[PDB]
């Protein structure tokens, strides 16, 4: 009740928005503006559908691309961290969720289930891939079609459903050839494709580059 | 078991019915050609046209298509009079002929996925691909023994299947004289008849896409052993009946239903 209260003084606040901001990622120094992009993207938009014809959704996807160092992954930890529902999964291999939906004996309990993907599984939440670029064949086309379609359809072991996948992708990677080409387009200077490009309304670029107040600061840190 | 039956109006018209059916006299029927054709062939059964039983008869048809076992009985029984008719000579080196269905079912025309316990104890049309086959195996009909210390020959009936249900009585191999004087088998004089089992499946072109198949097991008896092979697309006719478990206190009550065919046919 009362915590209702504390959040309608602090809307009245002028600066409510600078204040959260600053609040997201205490930890990592710098990238204000990969912090300030989050904020948007933990917020999220309304999506709109005149009718049963026209669906667009509002979910922001965020993608980054570094090089090496520049703590990526830290921020898809915090970004689980706080969100109430948020899965994270990797596509290097050996995950602990997986990217795809399957139909298994569960080795522990020893059951018949259906284990949708983690796009599934975060249903209104954040779904997180670190190693985007390691991904296999199956997984780039789960996620080509679950963000594009916003579902995801199954045919397998006499099973045949669709289900929902109203989930926000945030996703990191590295460059082509270990380091960031200025010369070069986003697209030429990452193993991607442009139509998953295509889809991520925030591209954010990490370059790393010798500065030695910043360099001094960070050691600090 | 000394019980007989003097009277039964149901059957003696049935046979009646089927002696008038299978005349072909006064009618432009074949089946008498058929016959001589079955004589001729050294084969020891026939395949009547459903349609033209129930255009001939209605009632016959409808009691044969809702009660098979009976009825079927009284076929091959109208059979053997009329072959011991036309042939006594021939009728005697087989014991009993059997009779094959053929026609539109209509109705009971049904596939693998829809075959229920509503067709129990009926003549079902199914349609299918064969999956699994098994080894041809004999099994013995009536057994022959000769005892050296007397000199003297036995012989034992076997009737398994011609019943509905076996006892412990039945079935026993004798091995030994009525004063322990062994007995040696002489499998010369013993009786043998085939046994073959096979599995039907659904075809897949039939099947509703992204589910599941279902099966169906059949038996071959002695005449239809070599007339399937795995990877074939058939259609068998046959009853559908259920199988009695081997003797127990406790039953969970679930039988295991097989269809015994009578007719296979190679589309
Ligand atoms: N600005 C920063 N603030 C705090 N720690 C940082 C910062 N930049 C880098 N680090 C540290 O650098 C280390 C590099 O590991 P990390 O997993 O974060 O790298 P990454 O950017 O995900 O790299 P990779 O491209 O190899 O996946 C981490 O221990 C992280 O804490
Ligand atoms: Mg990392």
């Amino acid at each position: 009740d009362e915590d209702v209260k504390m959040i309608t003084s602090l809307s009245k606040d002028q600066q409510i928005g600078e204040k959260i901001f600053a609040s997201i990622a205490p930890s990592i120094y710098g990238h204000e503006d990969i912090k300030r992009g989050l904020a948007l993207a933990l917020f999220g938009g309304e999506p709109k559908n005149p009718g049963g014809k026209h669906k667009v959704r509002g979910d922001i996807n965020v993608l980054l691309c570094g090089d090496p160092g520049t703590a990526k992954s830290q921020f898809l930890k915090y970004i689980e961290k706080v969100s109430s529902r948020a899965i994270f999964t990797t596509g290097q291999g050996a995950s602990a969720v997986g990217l795809t939906a399957y139909v298994q004996r569960h080795p522990v309990s020893r059951e018949w289930t259906l284990e949708a993907g983690a796009l599934v599984l975060a249903d209104r939440g954040v779904c997180l891939i670190d190693e985007f670029d390691k991904m296999n064949d199956q997984d780039r086309t789960s996620i080509h079609e679950a963000m594009e379609q916003q579902s995801i359809s199954i045919s397998k072991a006499g099973i045949v459903t669709s289900l929902q996948a109203r989930c926000t992708v945030i996703a990191a990677a590295n460059p082509i050839g270990g380091r960031y080409d200025p010369s070069l387009t986003f697209s030429e200077n990452v193993d991607l494709t442009e139509p998953i490009i295509s889809r991520f309304d925030i591209l954010c670029v990490v370059r790393d580059t010798v500065d030695p107040v910043q360099d001094e600061m960070l050691a600090r840190f | 078991a000394g019980t007989v039956v003097l009277d039964d109006v149901e059957l003696r018209e049935a046979q009646r019915d089927y002696l008038d059916f299978l005349d072909d006299e006064e009618d432009q029927g074949i089946y008498q050609s058929k016959v001589r054709e079955l004589i001729s062939d050294n084969q020891y059964r026939l395949i009547v046209n459903v349609n033209d039983l129930r255009r001939k008869n209605e009632k016959r048809a409808n009691r044969l298509l809702n009660n098979a076992f009976e009825e079927l009985v009284a076929f091959q029984r109208a059979l053997k009079d009329f072959v011991a008719s036309i042939d006594a000579t021939y009728a005697k080196q087989y014991e009993e002929f059997y009779v094959g269905l053929e026609g539109s079912f209509g109705s009971k025309h049904v596939s693998p996925r829809t075959l229920t316990s509503c067709f129990l104890s009926c003549v079902v049309c199914v349609e299918g691909i064969v999956t699994k086959c098994s080894l041809v195996r004999p099994k013995v009909v009536r057994s022959v023994h000769y005892c050296p210390a007397t000199k003297k020959t036995i012989e034992r009936r076997y009737s398994d299947l011609t019943t509905l249900v076996a006892f412990p009585s039945s079935s026993v191999y004798p091995t030994k004289d009525e004063e322990n004087n062994p007995l040696e088998t002489e499998y010369g004089l013993s009786v043998y008849k085939d046994h073959q089992t096979i599995t039907i499946q659904e075809m897949p072109e039939k099947a509703p896409a992204g589910q599941l198949p279902r099966s169906v097991d059949v038996i071959l008896d002695d005449d239809l052993v070599d007339k399937a092979k795995p990877g074939d697309r058939v259609q068998v006719v046959g009853t559908y009946r259920c199988l009695p478990g081997k003797k127990g206190g406790y039953t969970s009550g679930t039988f295991r239903t097989v269809l015994i065919a009578c007719n296979v046919k190679q589309m």
